[PDB]
């Protein structure tokens, strides 16, 4: 409720509870967390434009040629990535209001 | 006797023709460009009402 910004407002209700009976040893309650957020693609951003510094550059690209890697498979792996990056924008600020669609067909007189 | 033998080379000169600049350095044009493509892209909705 009082963090409501910061969830994605498509999944109403976005939390799993497990709880366990036994503490952790010498506390007297604990819990550990795991969250999925879009918040996190300033790692794969960072990432990407870094490569860009290097591959831009051919920089050190020597020893992975030296073990039979080649440029296609740095193509498709940051193809891959920019992918990855792109579909975190897609469900960033992701539109929790209906769609709808609409078509016509046939000819003017003129054009 | 002479001090400068003829046991040595005496070959007389040829006309040899005239010399050439070093280097040109012609004038250099510059190379094309087009706009820098952005790689991370907008997408479309994969699910329909």
């Amino acid at each position: 409720n009082k963090n409501s910004s910061y969830f994605v407002e498509w999944i109403p209700n976005n939390v799993k509870t497990a709880v366990c009976d036994i503490p952790p040893r010498g506390l007297k309650m604990s819990a550990t967390f795991i969250g999925n957020s879009t918040a996190i693609q300033e790692l794969f951003k960072r990432i990407s434009e870094q490569f860009t510094a290097m591959f831009r550059r051919k920089a050190f690209l020597h020893w992975y040629t030296g073990e039979g890697m080649d440029e296609m498979e740095f193509t498709e792996a940051e193809s891959n990535m920019n992918d990855l990056v792109s579909e975190y924008q897609q469900y960033q600020d992701a539109t929790a209001d209906e769609q709808g669609e609409f078509e016509e067909e046939g000819e003017e007189d003129e054009a | 006797s002479p001090g400068t033998p003829g046991s040595r080379s005496r070959t007389p000169s040829l006309p040899t023709p005239p010399t050439r600049e070093p280097k040109k350095v012609a004038v250099v044009r510059t190379p094309p460009k087009s706009p820098s493509s952005a790689k991370s892209r907008l997408q479309t909705a994969p699910v329909p009402m």
